[PDB]
Formats: C-alpha cells, structure tokens, sequence
C-alpha cells in the first residue's frame, strides 16, 4: 500500500479506458470530420495520463522501491517494442521512458499519419462528389478536364507540406526511410524539407489521374465515346480505392500500434498491483 | 474568374436567425478557402467565419460569433453557407461572401443583415 502505486494504478486503468474508446472511433467505415476530432481528445488525454504516470514511476525510481523477482517476471510479456538482474531504480526508469516514447516516438506517429491521409482523402471525396458538375452525357460524355486536373493539382499542392510524417521540423535520411518502410514506400515517400527530411503523402494516385486526363486530349472539355468513357471512369475509380485502402492500411497499423501500448499498460498494471 | 452573390439578408428581431447564403459561379469552386466578412456602419471589416477548400473540414470563427453561426460548403451545387441563430444588434453589418486561395480572391456584393 503506497500512494504513488495507488495513483499510478489508477492512472493506469484510465489509459486503458481511453485505449478502449479510441478503438471504436477506429473501427468505423467513415472517418467523418468528427472522427479525427475524437481521435484528437483520446490522444491528448493518454499524452497527459502517460506524463503523470512516468512522473509516478520517477518517484518510484528515485526513491529505489523494490520490484520483486514475482513481478519482473511479468515485464518479459511487455512486447518487444517497449524494450525490457538490474537496479530497482533503473528498471523504474527503463520503463517511464519506456511507456514515454512507446507514446510519442510510436504511437502518436501512427495517428499524425492517419490524420494527415484522413485530411488528404477526405478532401479528395470533395472532387468525387463534384464530378457530377464536371460530367453531362447526351453514347456521349462531356468532360471539363481543365475543371478536374485544376481542382487534382491543388489537391496536391494543399498537402505537400503536409507529410505523414514527421507531425513538426524534420528527421535523418535513415529515419525517415525506417518509417517510410514501416508505413509503406505507396503511402508514403521521402522528401526533403529545408536541411533534413520528412515521409510526405503519396500522390501517385493523383498523379496517375492527371496523366490519364491528358491522355483524353482535347484543349478544355472533352467529349468521349461511351467505351472512352467507361475506361476512365474505371482508372479514376480504381486509384479512389488505392487511397481509401491506403488508409485502411494506416488504420489498422494505428489501431495495433494501439493494440501494442494497451499490452504495455495491461503488463505494467499487473506489475504494480502485485508490487 | 469566379462570381460571387450572397443572398438572404434582411431585418429580424434580436434572438432570430437567418440562413445566409453565397452561390458561385465561374472557375474552380472546389479548390477555394470561403470565408464569410462583415462590416458594421462605421465600424472596420471583420471575418466572422471560415471554410478550407475541398471536403472544408477545418473551420473557425470570431470569439464573438462562436456557437451562434455556422460556415458550410456545398461543393456540388457550389454554395457558401452561413446559418445565424440567436442573433444580436451588434450583429447588424453588410455580410459579404470571399472565395480566396493564395493571391486569388473574389467578393459577392454583400446582403444587409440588420437586427433591432
């Protein structure tokens, strides 16, 4: 019975609360505009909640209290991620830190990088909505390209400054790469920003559009064939799923990223309520 | 070139509301930050809401505005929104409707909005 375990359970068992709410905002087909808004909430309180519990285990630390051997048997199922015959004191450290950058250095770069795609693509449902106004058929199907490739490049423009990763300033070429290959080299792509570099959105998908519309020719509007047209529409629909399986594939590397820090709070929570 | 005209001013009572709107016409709608400004009589221009461009997720407003209007977007039918409730006196201005992005950037000619 010590205060600073007690606070610390608790702290604990709040994260896992939010750990539990933020998977339901995950698990959903659309990420409305109040999806990231909600994801934003959960994320600044587990910030908050993991400060105070690394400020608990810093008491922990300086003041040498006893892990006993029962329970740092417990720290071996901590995943591999977290990093854990050593001192009382550094173990406490070894895990303040631990569950700190299991946060900042891992955790939040999956949601920076959900919501930075969530942006892009929402904002690119925006053009799939408004394709209605850019296409009247009479078969025959007129097409305002000059319309669409203008609203497709500010697209791109609206978000090259806008990378998955990092959130803020810039990382070394061997980090930006080790992420890159951990989101994927289609989502994402290396980039170089001022002196360092960052992992910017893919818009390859983009690209590929803009190519295909300059492939319809005309100086303006268009006006295909009906088998010309189906071809398009076809192209520009499968590069619309492309996106919206590239952020599925963020999703689920947030959600187990998620899956991941709510194992080290089960296995810590443990820890202390036997110590 | 984009054309700008908002419509749906008029005179109301303190605690009533309107349903400003702006339609546009010409360029590229979708790619355009919206923004609603208003100008008291005497008074200096004042941006009371505002829209990013595509989808229009992110949005803020004055302090002395927020939880009373709201800033919509329709990129279909190419329309600026601006829902007023529970209006006030100091509310009454000339609203006018800006499309912008980067240097570009057009105006409606504006509706009268007065409440007494």
């Amino acid at each position: 019975p010590v205060s600073s375990l007690t606070m610390l359970n608790d702290t604990l068992h709040n994260i896992r609360t939010t750990n539990q709410a933020l998977k339901k905002e995950l698990s959903q087909k659309t990420l409305t505009k109040t999806s990231l808004e909600e994801i934003a909430l959960h994320s600044s309180q587990i910030s908050m909640d993991v400060n105070k519990s690394a400020q608990l285990l810093d008491i922990l630390s300086r003041n040498e209290y006893p892990i006993n051997k029962d329970a740092r048997e417990l720290l071996h199922s901590a995943p591999k991620e977290a990093e854990l015959m050593i001192s009382h004191r550094e173990l406490w450290a070894k895990i303040a830190n631990s569950i700190n950058d299991i946060n900042e250095q891992y955790l939040k770069v999956y949601e920076h990088a959900v919501s930075s795609y969530t942006q892009m693509y929402q904002d690119f449902s925006a053009v799939l909505s408004s394709l209605a106004g850019w296409i009247s058929p009479g078969n025959s199907v007129k097409l305002q390209v000059n319309s669409l490739k203008k609203a497709l490049e500010e697209l791109k423009e609206k978000y090259k400054d806008k990378p998955l990763y990092p959130a803020n300033n810039t990382v070394s070429q061997e980090q930006a790469n080790k992420w890159l290959t951990e989101l994927g080299g289609t989502i994402g792509k290396v980039s170089q920003k001022n002196g360092g570099y960052v992992v910017s959105i893919n818009m390859t998908p983009i690209d590929n559009m803009l190519k295909s519309l300059d492939n319809l020719g005309g100086n303006g509007e268009v006006v295909l064939d009906n088998a010309k047209y189906q071809a398009w529409n076809a192209g520009f629909s499968a590069e619309d799923e492309t996106m919206k399986n590239n952020l599925q594939t963020l999703v689920q590397k947030y959600s187990n990223a998620n899956s991941i820090f709510d194992n080290l709070v089960k296995v810590l929570s443990s820890t202390i309520s036997s110590s | 070139q984009v054309q700008l005209a908002e419509s749906g001013g008029g005179l109301v009572q303190p605690g009533g509301s309107l349903r400003l709107s702006c339609s546009a016409s010409g360029g590229v709608f979708i790619i355009y930050n919206m923004g609603w400004y208003r100008q008291a009589p005497g008074k200096q221009r004042e941006l009371v809401a505002s829209i990013d461009s595509y989808s229009g997720s992110i949005t803020n407003y004055a302090d002395s505005v927020k939880g009373r209007f709201t800033i919509s977007r329709d990129n279909v039918e190419k329309r600026v929104y601006l829902e007023m409730n529970n209006l006030k006196p100091e509310d009454t201005a000339v609203y006018y409707c800006n499309a912008n992005l980067r240097t570009n950037n057009y105006w409606g000619q504006g509706t009268q909005v007065t409440v007494s």
